């Protein structure tokens, strides 16, 4: 049950939110790492 | 128990929108003898589908 | 588990309290109710519909109450 719970909410709602604002551009890659805290974290590229 | 289902429809009746699902909670009463209609008339419309007993 | 006047209630507000700040893990912000027993039987078979009912959207959306 936690499957979709946690990537819904933790990798799929910031890798959407980048491909708005100019995060994730069509031509680089998407480095996802855990951060300090022990979460799922996508590492962005460029800013808003 | 739900990717097992989704794959049986679709490789042998080579179609995955051919299953219904039967919520056994709600049709827990002493009338599921003449109503129960609802699994028969689904079945007759379309021989090749998946009937599910969840719960 | 305590005597009846202790605070049961006040231990799942605060639980609540973190979820909207942010130490809980998204995985366990979940949707915090009140199952009240006595509100199933408002108004002057029926009970067995209602408890149905309740039961079933915390099921699809994961969530404690
Ligand atoms: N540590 C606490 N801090 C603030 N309020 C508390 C604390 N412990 C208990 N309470 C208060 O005590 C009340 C207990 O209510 P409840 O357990 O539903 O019935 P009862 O008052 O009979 O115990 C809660 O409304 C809560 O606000």
């Amino acid at each position: 049950r936690p499957l979709n719970r946690l990537i819904q909410h933790a990798l799929l709602t910031q890798l959407s939110r980048l491909l708005l604002d100019g995060g994730v551009r069509p031509g680089e890659i998407a480095k996802v790492t855990v951060d300090q805290e022990g979460e799922i974290i996508v590492i962005r590229n460029h800013g808003i | 128990k739900t990717l097992c289902v989704k794959e049986l429809a679709a490789f042998l009746f080579n179609d995955p929108g051919a299953i219904v699902r039967i919520d056994m909670s709600e049709y827990m009463e002493k009338h599921a003898v003449s109503r129960l209609g609802q699994l028969t008339e689904a079945v007759r419309r379309r021989p090749y589908t998946v009937v599910l007993f969840d719960e | 588990v305590g005597e009846p006047g202790v605070g049961k209630t006040a231990i799942a507000e605060g639980l609540a309290n973190r979820i909207v700040k942010g130490d809980i893990p998204s995985s366990l912000q979940k949707k915090v109710y009140s199952l009240d027993i006595g509100s199933l039987l408002a108004g002057a078979g029926e009970f067995e519909e209602r408890l149905k009912a309740v039961l079933k959207e915390l099921k699809e959306a994961q969530a404690i109450v």
